[PDB]
């Protein structure tokens, strides 16, 4: 549930990063365990996790 | 010096000298000195103010009647005065009939003019800053009929609550007008305050809707009155269907049913009624819309937009919506997702068979290249001889007539479940609390209202009246006369009808004579905004219907002045414009003078353009103030200019409307239900920092439709005392928590609220105070609330918006080429008209830009005086807040 | 259109056509198309630019020549180029000759004449920024002679570590010349570059000195070249006083004693000597500053404040100076403490006895209301014939012709202990540096020279000339030609003689003739800064010495525009001001047009200023531009107008200093020194915030005062590659502090660096990657650095450019008062001349505001091109750091 909110999250993220905004630090909550953002960092195709 | 000092203004009278000694002394505050020698007007004591007033025929009445004629053309000697606050004295003389002479009207010097002519009046010696300033109890029923509505548990919630607060009790008439026929404690339930808690994220309707077959009849109608009197009910409130109030308007003339079978008869002896409408359908009258029309709209599009989200030829799709009495949804959805060919009751083929219409349409579409054909079937979708047209005998033709692979898409109960979208959750509630209100204003005398929205503003409209009009389009449509039922229809649903025709035609002869045909120009300037693409594909599309030569400026200003980004629009290339989000064009903020105005000008006369569209914030605000200020230099520029408010944050005057305002509150709304959902699964509240920059209407609103207990806004700001008390309010609210439903707390927080108390730092305050209690946690999205896909309303109104402005444009271009043409331009009063702001007001009027900005916007570093004042009285109210 | 283009420019020359085609060839880049048809001019390929030249008889010489004369006066038809960077070609125009006409002189069309005049280019169609621009080896032997002089270990530190820097092996010659004299191991010991650690701080001498009666005579002068000879000492470098260095130059001539009793004598055949001055006494002539004379003079001056610091009648004071050559830290002391009278030896009473002269002058003092009498008594204190006058001689006199009772304050080797003030370690430092690089310069058709401070600015001057010069001033003393030896001593020294006789003398009759008398006004304008106050005490009591009318502008702009602040300025009323810290007057940020202009020039006139000396500043530097700007509006503004640049930062370009820069520089200084202290106590580091804002001037010179590793400046910013290297710098200096004096590490960082590696990010940054080896911590005084009381340097130079301000204003105020009686006022550059502000180069100069705004600053948000690069270069050699 979480990653489906997360990509949907982002896909609104990088639509708005479209004179606004262009780059943009999405922080995951996942805990001390780098899997959620990792897996998040896949479906979203972010540059750096 | 040898001038010492000023003792005192000389003035000769025509032999008659009266005139200006009323003038002086009622104007300026001067009074007769004491037992005059002929027949001294002296200010005030201890100061050395003084004008003297000789009736010696020394001046001329024929010189001095020219000179006062002469003045008015906006040079003599004259006499200033030291005032304080000469706004005051120049609307005290503008007002009284005279004439006056100022710096930037807000204001430096005054000079006005008398028998004895200019006298001028200063606020100070020098250049500075000016001188300082001187000196009634009646029980409630609410019942809810026909099918689910989204926003009929956002309206019960109103009422109870607004009843409460109003201080009387509240029934919640269980299972409708069965319930009112039956009657007991088994139906009729005196409901409390967090009896009706987080109703508003709940779809439809928790008290319930049952078709009494009773009630049809006068045996029923008796059975309802006697419990309402039992019950001692002395007020209904319905919220249902055209029949669901067609039946209480019946019920209310029937009322005088004194039946012998004198106490109860003599105290209840009127029917306070109040109706308000819960139907997807929109099929009422006089209400523009019905609580959960839009909703109902929302879930029509949302199928749409994954039936679009996709490849591929002979294939062809069906969307068969609910909504058996109006084609509303159908039409608004045909619009909004751009469908090729909708079956509507109003609008059936007439000059040729539906097939032949339908297949005409489709085929001509395909042919210029779209290849995903969507066709809306209304459940009330019908031909001219009234034959119901079904979703197969459509099919059949797609499949049959044309090679068509046709996927058939029903959405059935989907149409009427889920939580109501932003603007049934403002408007049910809002409404809630009028039919309140009403129920408690009525008198005997006054005819039983039904609550409307008439241009996003609630009002009261009388119950026959709307119930007799909706009759009336059922006969047109039953009579054969559909152009008439269209007619009959509010003036929304025939600008729609007309707007959806237009741009569904490119693909037939232009409208105009080629004489009459123009080169319009749109742009994007601002942050991008949910529906900046769909007021671009309607303008081009409508100006293609009529004729015109459809311009995108790319990037706005700079792109423009640095890079000649003038582009031609091609139909096939802004497929699904409509639907997508952002701005295609490109969007920024850069302000015409901050890009070559010159430049701009140049590009303007190069391309010839007859007149332009801006779709844009704030900074497309000042981007017309600009353009028009700069006309005097460039003949350019002399055409008419439009803007369309598009912001998230809606702090554009000229509008109660920006364009993505609803994408934006819809995707905030959603977040908010998730963190209160959040907050009601662990004592705890959430410090939610709302966008919107300095305008504070967008937390107003999320406060409104999520159920905040708090919304601390730009306008009003957050002190420390206020903080104080909303925390110990939080602290009372938690300790009262033990027994009622565990809804979750919010607190929205706009980033301008306050520099040094933000979010986290308020959010830790609450922790400090809450001395384990509860805790506080924050919620900060970010930047991101703008959305992608626009809502159905932002996608519906940014083409009726856009087809309003091409249409002024073609009014006043005209009259623009006589400036345009001409050098020796000085900047009249007919030429400052056309540049002007589209806006909703109250009626959809245009606004020159003149009279707004110097006048109705904070021009500076705030950019955006407020009108939601009352929407924030009443989700105060819904809360509980305490201010200050 | 038909008017398509634009093909080429034809122009007819008389008869001779080649002036003309050697102009547009050589400055506009033209070229003479191959094999002429008669006796065509193309730029370049790929192009369309042409010019046709016909020497047809169509154009007159005699009509040519007019034109370009009448043009001669700064309308006519022309061509205008389109030619990028127009700079570069205005440039080779005026150079070559060819007047110009440009927009702001940044630059926007420029236009020139030729044979065929009015030759425009544009840098372009329309109004947007523009069209970009295309495409050797010798050992040294440091020693240090006379008494203890604080700046001393700064200097033997810095030639130590320049030295080895430069490659060479530096010995430390203990006790001076009896080290020399004795040689061995016992004295001439090698020292490191880990051996001068933390020397900066360190009072007095670390090496030692001795005075060697044996090298006074050739016996051990002899002694003393074998040892040099022996050890292998290529070049020696003496610190020291007067008789230290002049016993050096004679050992210098008398060096060629070759003595028989050849390698040895072939190789070390020249002596490579170097002179730096270590004395506190400031006796040397060729100096301006000799080494530890400001810092003796700060220990005097913190014993008179403290005196000051109190009640009482009857009372008087007597402070003993050491100092037994010179009259400078006497003179100096007592400027700078606004002392009574002053015993110095180039001042002795001559026209009376100096029991009648102090007499006289103290009772003027105490009859005038002031009521602590201060009186200075030099080591040197004398009489017309020479008599040493004694500080017992001078109580007696006090206590016996006057009623006071006088206590004596003598501060004896206090004058001498302590750490060198910020000045002395940043001044001793760059003298050691240069010491050894002349050494290394040095050839035998050299002369030896001696480092010498001229006007803030390190130079090398012939030793031999300096020890002359020296002898020629004692000589005039012992001559008794007191006035002579006055003129002989060096220019400041003249110039603060004057200074302190005239402020020290409103209780004598004006200096000036009623005529030549004026009313001269001061503002304080900007923060506070060190010498605000004395810039208004020494104005003030300038011109009751002279006749003139002090007024002072309370509380800047705002206060004269709003309140009429224009205060007189009474000698009793300002006792001790001199003295005092911040503004008195009371400062601020406000400028003229903040305020109102139109009331400043209003109150200049009503009180009829003849002109306005301005102590502040960057908005006191924009403040002088604004008011001379308004003089075309104003006469009232057309007088001369002064800045004496006071600001902490030393952002105010025109000076190389500015006031309170010192007392600033010193407080910090102090700081750092108990940081580095405490970092010294536990492997740790610390990040230092420093002020002066987007100058990195503060930062510069307190990492060369504290000896800090790094420093982060405004100018450079911080780069994350650079805060890497220097991290690791860090990492590896810790790992090689085994073994070494643990002196403490610094990092200063100017809080405009960058915004977002600020102080607390960067050491946190530091933790992390120090790996537990090393921590880092913060420092962070805040704007708190600005001081108390300001430095003793700060009080004189505030002295000193408040009388130059006021001998401006006489010299200028007649020329003016041309333009002020004047309407007409074309705004001549004879006017412009007088809006100036003072300030060193190099040389004191006052330079037109008009060169200094529109070339020299950063007139924008930034509010400042630096001179201190080298002191930056010098700190990182000295530190170790490595750049990028
Ligand atoms: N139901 C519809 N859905 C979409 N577009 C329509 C529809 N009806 C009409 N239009 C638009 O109007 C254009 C013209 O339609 P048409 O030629 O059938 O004339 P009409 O006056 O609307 O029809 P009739 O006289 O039969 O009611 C169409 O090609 C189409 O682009
Ligand atoms: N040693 C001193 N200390 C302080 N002020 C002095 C001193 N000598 C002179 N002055 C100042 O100069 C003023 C005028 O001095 P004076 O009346 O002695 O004439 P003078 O030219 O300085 O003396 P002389 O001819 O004896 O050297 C004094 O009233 C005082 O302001």
């Amino acid at each position: 549930t979480c990653l489906n909110t997360l990509s949907g999250y982002c896909d609104a993220v990088k639509q708005s990063a479209s004179s606004r905004r262009r780059t943009f630090v999405v922080e995951v909550q996942g805990g001390y365990s780098g899997y959620l953002a990792s897996y998040a960092g896949l479906i979203t195709g972010a540059l750096a996790v | 010096s040898l001038f010492n000092g000023t003792s005192f203004i000389t003035l000769f009278a025509p032999n008659s000298l009266q005139a200006s000694i009323d003038f002086y002394t009622n104007f300026l505050g001067f009074a007769i000195r004491k037992n005059s020698n002929q027949k001294l007007q002296l200010e005030e004591d201890q100061n050395n103010v003084s004008i003297q007033l000789i009736l010696d025929p020394e001046h001329a009445a024929s010189v001095s009647q020219i000179d006062q004629n002469i003045r008015n053309l906006t040079i003599q000697s004259n006499i200033a005065f030291k005032s304080s606050s000469l706004s005051k004295l120049v609307k005290l003389l503008k007002d009284g009939g005279h004439p006056v002479q100022q710096s930037p009207n807000e204001i430096s010097p005054f000079e006005v003019y008398t028998v004895d002519p200019l006298g001028s009046l200063i606020g100070f010696g020098f250049k500075n800053p000016f001188a300082v300033n001187e000196r009634v109890r009646k029980t409630i029923g609410v019942m809810t009929s026909g099918g689910d509505s989204p926003g009929m548990n956002p309206f019960v919630r109103a009422v109870v609550r607004a009843g409460i607060y109003k201080g009387c009790k509240v029934f919640c008439i269980h299972e409708g007008y069965e319930g009112l026929v039956r009657g007991g404690e088994k139906y009729i339930k005196e409901t409390q305050w967090h009896d009706v808690r987080g109703w508003l994220v709940e779809g439809g309707t928790n008290i319930g809707t049952a078709r009494c077959k009773e009630f049809r009849e006068r045996s029923g109608r008796l059975k309802a009155c006697k419990n309402m009197i039992d019950m001692g009910i002395d007020a209904l409130i319905v919220c249902g269907g055209d029949g669901s109030l067609t039946g209480a308007d019946r019920f209310r003339s029937e009322w005088p049913s004194l039946i012998e079978e004198q106490q109860q008869f003599n105290t209840h002896q009127n029917l306070n009624i109040c109706g308000a409408v819960g139907s997807i359908d929109n099929d009422m009258s006089s209400t523009d819309a019905t609580i959960g029309a839009f909703s109902s709209l929302d879930r029509i599009c949302r199928a749409i937009d994954y039936i679009d989200a996709t490849a591929s030829h002979s294939r062809a799709f069906i969307v068969e919506v609910m909504g058996r009495h109006c084609g509303w949804l159908g039409l608004l959805a045909g619009l909004a997702t751009s469908a090729d060919y909708i079956l509507i009751p109003e609008k059936p083929a007439s000059s040729r068979e539906w097939q032949d219409q339908m297949c005409d349409i489709v085929g001509k579409h395909r042919a210029r290249g779209k290849r995903k054909t969507i066709v809306i079937v209304a459940e009330g979708a019908i031909s001219n001889d009234l034959s119901p047209i079904s979703c197969d005998q459509v099919k059949d033709v797609l499949v049959n007539r044309l090679g068509l692979d046709t996927r058939v898409t029903t959405l059935g109960h989907v149409q009427r479940g889920g939580t109501a979208v932003a603007f049934d959750r403002i408007y049910a509630t809002l409404q809630g609390v009028e039919a309140v209100n009403a129920v408690l204003e009525c008198d005997a005398d006054t005819p039983s209202p039904m609550i409307a929205i008439k241009e996003d503003q609630i009002t009261r409209v009388p119950l026959v009246d709307a119930v007799e009009l909706t009759q009336q389009v059922a006969k047109s449509i039953e009579s054969r006369n559909f152009k008439k039922a269209i007619s009959l229809r509010d003036s929304e649903f025939v600008e729609h009808m007309k707007n959806f025709i237009s741009t569904n035609s490119d693909h037939v002869p232009p409208s105009l004579p080629l004489e009459k045909r123009k080169k319009i120009a749109i742009i994007n300037v601002g942050a991008p905004a949910g529906g900046m693409n769909s007021a671009v594909y309607s303008m081009a599309t409508y100006c293609m219907s009529r004729g015109h030569v459809p311009y995108a400026i790319h990037n706005g200003f700079s792109g423009l002045a640095r890079h000649e980004s003038v582009r031609s629009i091609n139909w096939l290339d802004i497929e699904g414009w409509g639907s997508l989000g952002g701005s295609e064009i490109g969007t920024n903020r850069t302000l015409p003078n901050d890009a070559d105005i010159g430049m701009i000008a140049y590009f303007f006369e190069k391309y010839g353009f007859d007149g332009l569209i801006l779709v844009g914030g704030f900074e497309a605000f000042i981007s017309l103030h600009q353009l028009e200020r700069a006309r005097i230099n460039y003949p350019s520029l002399r055409i008419p200019l439009v803007l369309i408010p598009a912001t998230i944050s809606n702090n554009v005057p000229g509008t109660e409307y920006s364009l993505g305002s609803d994408t934006c509150l819809n995707s905030f709304m959603e977040y908010c239900d998730v963190i209160k959902q959040s907050a009601a699964a662990t004592n705890r509240v959430f410090v939610v920092e709302v966008q919107g920059g300095n305008s504070g209407y967008i937390a107003t609103h999320a406060q409104l439709a999520c159920g905040a207990q708090i919304s601390y806004v730009p306008e009003e700001g957050i002190s420390l005392a206020q903080l104080e008390m909303d925390i110990n309010s939080l602290k009372e609210s938690f300790a009262n928590d033990q027994g009622k439903t565990k809804s979750g707390r919010l607190i929205l927080k706009s980033e301008n609220a306050s520099k040094v108390l933000t979010t986290e730092v308020i959010s830790t305050i609450i922790d400090d105070e809450a001395s384990g209690r509860f805790d506080s946690k924050t919620a900060i999205p970010g930047h991101v609330q703008q959305g992608g896909i626009p809502s159905p309303m932002d996608r519906v109104r940014a083409s009726r918006f856009a087809i309003r402005a091409v249409s002024f444009i073609e009014r006043h271009s005209d009259r623009c080429q006589t400036f345009k043409n001409s050098i020796s331009f000085r900047q009249t009063d007919e030429i400052t008209s056309t540049a002007v702001v589209l806006g909703i007001h109250k009626q959809l009027r245009f606004t020159p830009i003149r009279q707004l900005y110097d006048f109705e916007s904070d021009v500076p570093r705030r950019m955006r005086n407020i009108f939601w004042s009352n929407v924030r009285e009443i989700s105060d109210m819904l809360s509980g807040r305490t201010s200050l």
